[PDB]
């Protein structure tokens, strides 16, 4: 070994204390060291003030929840809120970010991930999300969300006009059970 | 009855309703105005020029009151009776509410640009006895409700050799808010400047009143860094 | 009222519904992970399963690309990767710009395995920085999540700067390594390009700020957390976002 170049940092070498350390418990032991020194300095040893959400990751910043659109006419119920888009060509459509958020709402559940994550897991493999694609605001649209602060029991109705005063459904989304959600895409 | 005045410069334009009794006297001060302006560039690049329309209804409504205080309105006063109705304009539709430094810092432009607006307005104010009435700023509130907490710093002379043309911008600026007190002073300092144990630093006088109306009357850099002036 | 009075200008701890405890960061919350990440480094995050190893034990890491000679041993290496780790968790790929031939064939390889699904996230550019035209390139036509720069210089960092400032959507990571960190690196001083810039990297929200200069635990690591390690220099708290 004294024949070889072995690359070392002068200030890690005096941290390379063990052979064959795992590396789960060298980070674990670091990070760990940040949370015990954390819940000290700005919690007061305290788990309860740590604040507590669903679920850790995804965006640098959530979006701001925009609940007025030109066009479009929304109506809140305590079971059930809709959202109807104007079928007049010379509204303009919603941004599709704006329109998704509003109908995902301010709380990270599973319809919050369903319409914002950019993307899904198929296997391994990373897909494009296309629920963003079949909920994309159109002309005509109506959407119905029932039990909306109940992820347990909440339902996502979309439903277009491709005749004159008929609605018909186009997909319905829901939780089945406690971890599948099933998204029913409708033929007419 | 309401008739139309147009006021118009280059690309900017804007209309007041003025009654019709007072309407061949706001015409009059209208068309001396825009005589007194530069001809309009494409791009509104001239110093002198305009760059707004709040700024050309500001530099209007200061020549009307330059009118008004120079003693050229009529017996009847139809050119304060104008100001009035073009103060109040401007009021409600530039400032709603705000205050001309506020509006200023919006406005295109250069410095020199900006001051005429906020002296326009001030002059305006003025020749019209309209007293300023008192209302807090939004800083002025949160220091109030305790979400602000306010600090004062005063400054010396430090790096400084241009604090003279910062008092010519005072006084050329507020002339109705500072006007009594750097005469006042100017008077104050002469008679301290005249004592016989301090005659002999004041070389060029000390003739702030000739230098404020005299800017070539203005000594030199080096006197004016002089702490027996400067401080 | 609402905006005329303008007010002048840290790690948290954050819990999921699991019960697990995260330091809240720019950088934990890019990443959904700790702030503590494995840097690429040749040879020794060459190894897919070292790699794969780091992530299944719960942090980020980056596959040092300069090990690799050809575009197949690349991609069986990513493919490994991806077969090895939790699904979805993404794959940051450190490549070395002062070998413009390398870059020639990593770049397209790593768009052409993104395009077809692999969860390729981050890329990181080693031994300098291109230009703010070769970045934005690298930016819109890979599909990446962050982009990663490890400058060796003020100017460096400035130039990172000027990358972020034209993308103010998109996150950039500046892993700063500094004369004391292991490998190939610097002249300069840690603590003073630093203590120069960080107002300027602080200007530019989307650039997350990550030391790097020989750390080895926690202890030497939190200042760097907190910001203190300024204080000593006669500096405001400097937080860092992360570790490598």
């Amino acid at each position: 070994v004294g024949r070889t170049c072995i690359l070392q940092g002068p200030m890690a070498a005096k941290h390379s204390t063990k052979v064959d350390e795992p590396i789960k418990e060298i980070l674990d032991g670091i990070h760990n060291g940040h949370i015990a020194a954390l819940k000290r300095d700005l919690y007061d040893n305290d788990e309860s003030k740590i604040p507590t959400i669903e679920y850790f990751g995804g965006k640098l910043k959530d979006p701001e929840v925009q609940l007025d659109f030109e066009g479009v006419t929304i109506s809140y119920d305590v079971h059930k809120n809709t959202y109807r888009v104007s079928n007049n060509p010379s509204v303009p459509l919603p941004p599709l970010d704006a329109w998704l958020s509003a109908l995902a709402g301010p709380n990270r559940t599973w319809r919050y991930a369903l319409l914002q994550s950019e993307v899904i897991v198929q296997g391994h493999k990373y897909q494009t999300n296309p629920m963003k694609k079949i909920f994309a605001p159109a002309r005509g649209l109506f959407v119905e969300i029932q039990y909306p602060n109940d992820p347990a029991k909440t339902v996502i109705t979309v439903k277009e006009q491709p005749r004159p005063n008929r609605y018909i459904d186009v997909i319905e989304a829901k939780l089945v059970g406690d971890k599948e959600i099933v998204v029913n895409l409708i033929k007419d | 009855s309401l008739r139309p005045l147009t006021l118009s410069h280059g690309s900017l334009e804007t209309s007041f309703l003025i009654p019709t009794g007072l309407h061949f006297h706001a015409s009059r001060l209208k068309d001396e105005f825009i005589a007194s302006l530069p001809p309009p560039t494409d791009e509104l690049a001239q110093d002198d020029e305009p760059s707004s329309v709040p700024e050309l209804v500001a530099r209007y409504m200061g020549y009307i009151a330059n009118q008004v205080a120079e003693g050229e309105d009529d017996a009847q006063g139809s050119y304060e009776e104008v100001l009035k109705l073009i103060l109040n304009e401007f009021e409600r539709a530039f400032l709603q509410g705000n205050d001309v430094h506020a509006l200023v810092a919006t406005l295109p432009g250069i410095d020199a640009k900006k001051l005429e607006v906020i002296r326009s307005y001030f002059a305006a104010r003025a020749a019209t006895n309209r007293a300023m009435r008192a209302h807090q700023s939004a800083l002025l509130r949160a220091a109030e409700e305790g979400e602000a907490r306010i600090y004062s710093i005063f400054g010396g002379q430090g790096n400084i050799e241009e604090y003279f043309e910062e008092l010519r911008e005072l006084y050329k600026t507020y002339p109705s808010f500072v006007g009594h007190l750097i005469v006042s002073s100017a008077e104050l300092l002469q008679i301290l400047a005249s004592h016989p144990s301090a005659e002999k630093l004041y070389s060029k006088g000390l003739d702030i009143m000739h230098w404020l109306h005299n800017p070539d009357a203005t000594p030199d850099t080096d006197y004016l860094i002089s702490a027996p002036v400067s401080f | 009222e609402e905006h005329a009075v303008k007010y002048a200008v840290g790690p948290r701890l954050i819990k999921t519904s699991s019960g697990r405890i995260y330091v809240d960061t720019k950088m934990s919350r890019l990443l959904g992970l700790p702030p503590l990440m494995v840097a690429g480094m040749t040879p020794t995050t060459v190894p897919w399963d070292f790699v794969a190893a780091t992530m299944n034990a719960g942090y980020q890491i980056e596959l040092a690309g300069g090990g690799y000679f050809n575009a197949k041993m690349m991609t069986e290496a990513i493919s490994k990767i991806e077969r090895a780790i939790p699904p979805g968790r993404g794959i940051t790929v450190n490549l070395i710009y002062v070998n413009p031939h390398a870059m020639a064939w990593q770049i397209p390889l790593l768009g052409r395995l993104r395009a077809e699904g692999v969860p390729i996230e981050g890329l990181t550019i080693g031994a300098g920085v291109p230009s703010i035209e070769v970045a934005n390139e690298y930016i819109q036509t890979l599909g990446l999540k962050h982009i990663s720069f490890k400058p060796g210089s003020v100017d460096a960092i400035q130039a990172v700067i000027n990358i972020a400032k034209a993308n103010p959507t998109f996150p950039v990571i500046l892993q700063w390594t500094g004369g004391r960190g292991g490998g190939h690196h610097s002249y300069e001083d840690f603590h003073a390009p630093i203590l120069a810039m960080y107002s300027r990297i602080r200007r530019q929200e989307n650039i997350i700020l990550v030391a790097g200069s020989g750390f080895g635990g926690a202890e030497d690591t939190y200042p760097y957390l907190t910001g203190a390690w300024s204080t000593k220099y006669g500096y405001p708290p400097m937080p860092f976002d992360g570790c490598l």
